[PDB]
């Protein structure tokens, strides 16, 4: 499985530009799609949001209108088509697969990531940015939220994912609780409605990164301040 | 010489039946008039699953007491979300003709069964994110009764071989036959502790095996016509099986014997899926009059009628959470009763 | 209410509600046959004209309705505990050779095989299609052969048209209902498709049949 | 004739087994019901408060 | 002109036709109810055409009920002791019901034409496609043209020479001009569309189903073409009466005629006979039912 | 039932002997 995105380059503010990402690997037509932006220094931010088929769409305030999106399932392609481009634009933009059913991981997996140069949401709150740790020592992190994600369902749709330095993030923790496939068992996630942490035991190498929290209630999907480890 | 064979076979046949009736010193109608009955209960329906267009010939839950697989003849294999009503996915089948499905209590892997001899078993959790065929057990040589997961690597299969297969899911041959039954068999159960389980067949005689070992350790007869489901009490100890005799007979594993049949004069059809409670003091019957029974498994008589289907029900199933119980019948209706 | 992942899940749901309505419909428009019958009474033949472990899915179209047979009887297993699997077939396809009513009472085994799958309790509306291969060697051997060794109760003139019109008969008289369950007849005619014509007209007209009964005009 | 030496053996081998008295089977049937009686949701009708449904 | 005037219904009219209009309407209200509950419990058959013939059913139970009654009471007391709502709401109901009645019959035939004329979709059980949309055209058409009698009828007193009126009519006048241009002729349009609209759409398409049927196969063909073209002509037949009586009615009347009384009566007996032969035909259609399919023969055997 | 005037002895008594119709 891959995905492969391409169509970004340099254009003039007011200008238009249309991005293309090609998926192989997987059924295309049976996962949702998303795409983030990464600015150049903050964190992520979602963009947009196709159902499967096109039968919903979602856009985030910031872009709606001027951004538009579309899907050609027969040959797996993905097009992200935008007119009157400002000079704040200019960022990395992500596209993450997902899908929906009972015990399922949305955002299982994620693009390679294209850079971008032009010249009533519930927040995510991180308490610091930037920790200091050793190999070999427990490290909690946590993060608040402007109101309780614990659903009357009994889910708590909160997601957690670790972006290394130079490559595109993963998902750590689907509801706060549920391991990830691929992902070690030394990561655990706790806490309640609006107030959660993630527990790091027996740190090692290669987990030195920026840890986001990412909300599923509602949309729009607002993330985290983004907290980084340092050695 | 063979003669004298089948003299000291009948003759040993002859002992262990009257060191049955030795043992057999009382019956537990006689004492379960002391323990008061649960008098009358009532299961009205919560949810209904439209979502077959054919008649369904098995369905199954999963060890989350959530999620369930039912096996319809229209070649589409579906799983579904008890609570909220959800068609999870749909897999087609390489052949419409399907008898059984089975779900692995890990629930990462479902089988699958049908007339032809083959019982494929599909991966759910994949990278790809499609459900696609894992394993076929071919080599069977007749018609697929039922399927049961054991592992994720151990699955035994019932054949119209009048046979039982342990295979292995990682290499694709059967590590243990199961042979001895006269008749082919058509239902299968496994013990809660997964260390024995019994086979029924159209013998009128349901054998019990040793998993560890492979042979059978004993079996029962007394039945009257094919033997069409079985159910494992939960202790482990005993079981209930179901026949086209509308007699739902009692077995139990340590008194080696039977404590009471279960039949009754108003119904005269076939019974098709037999099951318990997690408790064990009632258990439930779909006969082919398109109504389900339930009955008390200790004071053998009629407790109720689910009457809520139009048409045969080809299966039934109890959560192991205990909850709810889920009704197949040839409608293509799924009905859930609380 | 809904969170935005169930309303999701709601979406995939429906969007596979009607992936199976569509497959439902896309197999709906299809015919179903049953296909059985004796040893080597010509099955391997009727797949051979009808192309171009237990169940033999026999793949076929014609001008149209793509037809679908299931071999069942090549295999040997128990006799009636599957049968009521094929519940809601078509038709169903008798295929009997001639040259067997000789060859050992294999043809009253032939007669109490029909009369168990026409009489079955399931197959109370289904149509049946009979096919009488290898009549030229059925009209040799009973030149060579008597006619009353296979019926001790009926003697005539030995004439390769009177007996077969006899044995026809006496094959569809075996019924014990008219008015629902009917009974098509052939010889086997050659091997080119003037089988096959015949039973797509019978196909044509059990589907008539059955549709004015549905719409209550039958 | 084998299968006559094979069915003799199996029918003796299923002789020889140290069975239990029927009450006493019956007794601990018994037992157990009684013992998770009271959390069964469908022999003990559940308020609408547990219910998934 | 004033006639002699002995116009009025006879005793022994009015006595046989009590009883008939009776029997009438329970056995009409018997056969839909039975029709009901079989279409039901038909599950396992049901389709577009059990569909068809439940709304039929229904549409025409209920228009006997709303008809027969007050029609028949009309004979007893002819009087009208309703108020303004039931007087202008009954007529608008009995039209819409006759629409749907009659519209259920065009859609009957044009599914038991294509039966045998579309074996392309030869098989399918359940709620077909676009059938669902011609049940609720047929519903909202009804009453779209069936309303302006629910503006036409009021309540009117004149005192007549020995007594005083309680008219529920048609008024003939009436505020808006395209009332008077439906009323002055409205009995043509109610003819056509009730009538020869519907009559000529269902034998048309049998006739083209019948061009399409054509050894037991062939005597079944002219069996079922025999069946359904009786049923037609038996419709027919039972619907003549009342577009013709209201025909008559209106324009064979002369304002200057001394024996036009006589004939007034003649037409009210007339009338009479055709709405009761009216329920005739609503009840005809269950029976036939019975009468050709072994399947609902059955049924009503219960 | 309708009748062309409001002064028609005879259309108003047809009337009310005319059916719901």
């Amino acid at each position: 499985v891959q995905l492969v995105e391409s169509g970004g380059g340099l254009v003039q503010p007011g200008g238009s530009r249309k991005l293309s990402c090609s998926a192989s690997g997987f059924a295309f037509s049976s996962f949702g799609m998303h795409w983030v932006r990464q600015a150049p220094e903050k964190g992520l931010e979602w963009v947009a949001y196709i159902s499967s088929g096109s039968g919903t769409i979602y856009y985030a305030d910031t872009v709606k209108g001027r951004f538009t999106i579309s899907r050609d399932d027969p040959k797996n392609t993905l097009f992200l088509q935008m007119t009157s481009l400002r000079s704040e634009d200019t960022a990395m933009y992500y596209c993450v697969r997902s899908i929906y059913y009972y015990g399922s991981s949305p955002f299982d997996f994620w693009g390679q990531g294209t850079t971008l140069t032009v010249s009533s949401d519930i927040v995510m709150t991180q308490a610091t940015s930037s920790v200091p740790v050793t190999p070999g020592e427990s490290v909690s992190i946590s993060c608040r939220s402007s109101k309780s994600l614990l659903h009357s369902n009994g889910n708590t749709y909160l997601y957690w994912f670790l972006q290394r330095p130079g490559q595109s993030p993963q998902l750590l923790i689907y509801r706060m609780s549920n391991l990830a496939s691929g992902v070690p068992d030394r990561f655990s996630g706790s806490g309640s409605g609006t107030a959660f942490t993630l527990t790091i035991s027996r740190l090692e190498a290669e987990d030195v990164g920026v840890y986001y929290c990412m909300q599923h209630l509602e949309y729009p999907l607002t993330f985290g301040a983004g907290t980084k480890l340092e050695l | 010489e063979l003669d004298q064979l089948r003299q000291e076979a009948e003759q040993l046949k002859n002992q262990i039946r009257d060191a049955r009736k030795a043992c057999a010193d009382a019956t537990l109608s006689q004492i379960t008039n002391n323990i008061d009955p649960v008098g009358r209960i009532q299961m009205r329906t919560r949810r209904t699953l439209r979502g077959h267009l054919a008649k369904i010939y098995a369905m199954h839950w999963g060890t989350d007491s959530r999620l369930l697989v039912s096996a319809s003849q229209d070649g589409k294999l579906i799983i579904w979300d008890s609570y909220t009503t959800n068609k999870v996915h749909a897999i087609p089948l390489r052949s419409s003709w399907v008898m059984t499905c089975a779900y692995a209590p890990s629930g990462n892997y479902v089988a699958c069964g049908g007339l032809d001899n083959i019982c494929s078993i599909y991966n759910l959790k994949t990278r790809e994110g499609n459900v696609r065929v894992s394993r076929e057990l071919a080599g069977h040589t007749g018609y697929l009764s039922c399927c049961r997961f054991l592992d994720d690597n151990q699955i035994v299969t019932s054949s119209g071989d009048t046979t039982c297969a342990l295979w292995d899911i990682e290499t694709g041959q059967q590590t243990t036959t199961f042979t001895g039954h006269t008749g082919d068999v058509m239902s299968l159960s496994l013990a809660p502790d997964t260390r024995l389980f019994v086979s029924g067949a159209c013998d009128a005689s349901a054998k019990l095996w040793d998993v560890r070992e492979g042979m059978c350790r004993q079996t029962f007869t007394g039945h009257e016509s094919d033997i069409n489901a079985i159910c494992f009490f939960p202790n482990g100890n005993a079981f209930a099986t179901g026949s086209d005799d509308a007699t739902c007979r009692l077995f139990d594993l340590r008194a080696d014997q039977e404590l009471m049949t279960y039949s009754h004069d108003n119904i005269i059809c076939g019974i098709t899926s037999v099951s318990f409670s997690k408790s064990g003091r009632l258990l439930l019957a779909g006969y082919d009059d398109f109504n389900c029974n339930v009955w008390d498994a200790l004071k053998a008589d009629r407790a109720g009628v689910l009457a809520g289907h139009d048409n045969r029900v080809s299966c039934l199933g109890v959560t192991d959470d205990g909850m709810a119980v889920a009704t197949g019948s040839w409608d293509s209706f799924l009905k859930i009763w609380n | 209410t809904l969170s935005a992942e169930d309303k999701a899940a709601v979406e995939r749901s429906k969007m596979i509600d009607r992936n199976l309505r569509e497959d439902g419909e896309k197999a709906a428009r299809e015919v179903k046959l049953l296909l059985l019958g004796a040893g080597e009474s010509g099955k391997s033949t009727i797949v051979k004209q009808m192309k171009i472990t237990g169940i033999v899915e026999t793949h076929f179209t014609f001008k149209d309705l793509h037809f679908k047979m299931f071999d069942v009887g090549g295999q040997r297993s128990e006799r009636k505990k599957w049968i009521h699997c094929f519940e809601g077939v078509t038709a169903i396809i008798f295929c009997v050779a001639l040259s067997d009513y000789d060859l050992v009472n294999r043809m009253h085994e032939s007669m109490k095989l029909f009369d168990s799958i026409c009489n079955n309790k399931w197959f109370t509306d289904t149509s049946i299609i009979l096919f009488l291969n290898k009549k030229d060697l059925f009209e040799e051997k009973i030149k060579k052969s008597p006619l009353t060794i296979c019926y001790p109760e009926y003697a005539g003139s030995n004439t390769y048209e009177e007996a077969a019109a006899y044995i026809q008969c006496q094959f569809e008289d075996l019924n014990k209902r008219k008015d629902t369950k009917e009974i098509y007849t052939h010889f086997t005619c050659a091997t080119d498709t003037k089988n096959v014509q015949f039973v797509f007209d019978a196909v044509t007209d059990v589907i008539i049949k059955n549709n004015l009964k549905d719409c209550g005009l039958f | 004739i084998a299968q006559a030496r094979k069915l003799v053996e199996q029918l003796k081998m299923e002789a020889n087994i140290d069975r239990i008295k029927v009450s006493k089977a019956a007794a601990d049937l018994m037992a157990y019901c009684e013992a998770h009686a009271k959390e069964d949701p469908l022999l003990t009708p559940v308020p609408a408060s547990e219910n998934p449904f | 002109p004033p006639c002699q005037g002995p116009i009025e219904i006879k005793e022994t009219f009015k006595y046989i036709n009590t009883v008939v209009s009776c029997l009438v309407f329970v056995l009409g209200i018997i056969g839909n109810s039975t029709l009901l509950y079989i279409i039901y419990k038909n599950k396992c058959m049901r389709n577009g055409p059990n569909i068809l013939i439940a709304s039929l059913a229904l549409g025409d139970l209920l228009h006997i009920v709303i008809d027969i009654p007050i029609n028949v009471y009309k004979l007893l007391a002819e009087d009208w002791p309703f108020g303004a709502e039931m007087c202008k709401l009954v007529p608008f109901i009995q039209k819409a019901s006759v629409g749907i009645t009659v519209l259920s019959l065009c859609a009957l035939s044009i599914d038991r034409y294509r039966a045998v004329a579309s074996w392309s979709r030869i098989k399918g059980i359940g709620v077909p496609k676009w059938t669902a949309v011609e049940i609720v055209l047929i519903w909202v058409v009804s009453v779209v043209l069936a309303v302006p009698e629910a503006i036409g009828f009021d309540i009117i007193t004149m005192d007549y020479k020995g007594s005083y009126l309680r008219i529920c009519l048609l008024h003939p006048v009436q505020k808006t001009a395209f009332m008077q241009f439906y009323k002055t002729a409205k009995d043509w349009w109610l003819f056509s569309f009730y009538f020869c609209l519907p009559l000529a759409i269902t034998a048309f398409f049998y006739t083209l189903m019948t061009c399409e049927m054509l050894n037991d196969h062939l005597k079944q063909r002219r069996e079922v073409a025999k069946t359904v073209f009786c049923l037609v002509l038996v419709f027919a037949l039972c619907w003549l009466p009342l577009h013709l009586s209201r025909i008559l009615k209106l324009t064979l009347y002369n304002q200057n005629d001394p024996n036009r009384c006589e004939l007034l009566s003649f037409l009210l007996v007339l009338d009479y006979i055709g709405i009761n032969m009216a329920s005739l035909n609503s009840c005809i259609n269950p029976i036939a039912l019975y009468l050709v399919s072994k399947r609902f023969k059955n049924a009503f055997k219960s | 039932c309708s009748c062309s005037s409001l002064m028609d002895k005879e259309c108003v008594y047809f009337c009310h002997l005319d059916i719901i119709w």
